[PDB]
């Protein structure tokens, strides 16, 4: 089994600098060529930097857009591959992804956000039903006034997935808002506890609410 | 830079039905008797996942559905029969020259049987009114197609302004989608009215799905 | 030849 995790995004203000590092097994990595590529929804995906094998010399290769202001290497010894970036930009905002293998592998990406703006973390309110069917019920957590993306929200740590529904952020006043709603039977709630869990890791803030009913 | 335009932007295919995806590049991506082309899927939350290599070529595990052709300048992604986790984008992708360039991306839909959403409503919680804000919410899931229309009532008077829609992308098994309606309001003009409803339409359900709360019916 | 460190997705050599 292969696996590339990305650490190293976060937020940072323009001209700035960021280390984006990339952890990588289950393949021979000294013989592998290592690359980063990006995603946004303006540009779509930007393939970023190149660098080769020991045999090829390490060769290094970046799109014109970010020469002489990002670098790409490596650590053969440790298996890692890392990015810096300098003299960041607005544009260089994106979801950055490791690779191997040119494109065989793919991790999962580390968020970088190039804005001016300061960290602001999510309220995290839970949503019960109206007072007053039965067969199921449909409950609520929202993630309101945060920034910047992203956030992770799960549902009784991960043992709740199947019957929910996670909205995708949207911009609402200069900051991010975003749902999730969880459908069971009334067997199980409020019986057994259902607690939202939300994570906003460039805040550090990790919070656990439960779904608590309304009473009058 | 070897630019590639993909066609269309978007399809929705019935199930076992055929889906071609198609990409177009500026330039030939042929090298050394072997034709530089790649396909990728991206399923919702997701990295870009290989599919194909050398045109024609399969990755490993990759189901047999999935095969691609071309040579020169124009490439295909074939997916046939069709199945319910195909809903992803399709990038087509160049490796010959430098920069690798990716196409903008394809998004497949997958058609199945119309249903209707359940719509749930959901007033400010305790904790949002301590805080000086007022967002009610409604939730309209598991619903096909994806075109729906809500409406907001505050007292029976039609609201326009605080209201954001977002859906999730296609479901991979049960082929739906989902989203949530939020009026976002202060505690001073949520209180001054009482009866606050979130009024659904969509093509399967003949009169509009209506679902509210009276502030202090409890 | 087989590729290996370039990837079944990378440029290809003689």
């Amino acid at each position: 089994e292969v696996k590339l995790e990305e650490s190293g995004g976060g937020l940072v203000q323009p001209g700035g600098s960021m280390k984006l590092s990339c952890a990588a097994s289950g393949f021979t990595f000294s013989d592998a060529w290592m690359d980063w590529v990006r995603q946004s929804p303006e540009k779509g995906l930007e393939w970023v930097a190149e660098i080769r094998n020991k045999v090829n010399n390490h060769a290094t290769n970046y799109a014109e857009s970010v020469k002489g202001r990002f670098t790409i290497s490596r650590d053969d010894s440790r298996s890692v591959v890392y990015l810096q970036m300098n003299n960041l930009k607005p544009e260089d905002t994106g979801i950055y992804y490791c690779t191997g293998l040119t494109f065989d592998y793919w991790g999962q990406g580390t968020t970088l956000t190039v804005s001016s703006a300061k960290t602001t973390a999510p309220s995290v309110y839970p949503l019960a039903p109206v007072c007053g069917t039965g067969s199921s019920v449909t409950l609520g957590c929202l993630v309101k006034g945060y920034f910047p993306e992203p956030v992770t929200l799960t549902w009784n740590s991960g043992s709740l997935s199947s019957g929910v529904h996670t909205f995708p952020a949207l911009l609402l006043s200069g900051l991010y808002t975003l749902s999730s709603s969880v459908t069971v039977t009334s067997n199980t709630w409020p019986s057994q506890t259902i607690t939202c869990n939300v994570a906003h890791p460039a805040s550090s803030t990790k919070v656990d609410k439960k779904i608590e009913p309304r009473g009058p | 830079d070897i630019v590639l335009t993909q066609s269309p932007a978007s399809l929705a295919v019935s199930l076992g039905q055929r889906a071609t995806i198609s990409c177009r590049a500026s330039e030939s991506v042929d090298n050394y008797g072997i034709s530089s082309m790649n396909w990728f899927q991206q399923k919702a939350g997701q990295p870009p996942k290989f599919l194909i290599y050398a045109a024609s070529k399969q990755g490993s595990g990759v189901p047999a559905r999935f095969s691609g052709s071309g040579s020169g300048t124009d490439f295909s992604l074939i997916i046939h029969p069709v199945e319910e986790d195909d809903t992803a984008v399709y990038f087509c992708q160049q490796s010959k020259g430098v920069p690798y360039t990716f196409g903008g991306g394809t998004k497949l839909e997958i058609k199945r049987a119309d249903a209707a959403p359940t719509v749930s409503i959901f007033p400010p919680s305790s904790e949002q009114l301590t805080s000086g804000g007022a967002s009610v919410v409604c939730f309209l899931n598991n619903f096909y197609p994806k075109d729906i229309n809500v409406k907001w009532k505050i007292d029976g008077s039609e609201r326009q302004n605080g209201v954001l829609n977002s859906w999730t992308d296609q479901d991979s098994k049960d082929s739906t989608y989902s989203m949530s309606s939020t009026l976002t309001l202060t505690k001073d003009e949520y209180e001054r009215h009482n009866s606050y409803t979130c009024e659904a339409t969509h093509k399967t359900s003949t009169s509009p799905i209506v679902k509210s709360f009276n502030r202090n019916e409890c | 030849g087989p590729p290996g460190g370039r990837g079944l997705t990378g440029p290809i050599g003689p």
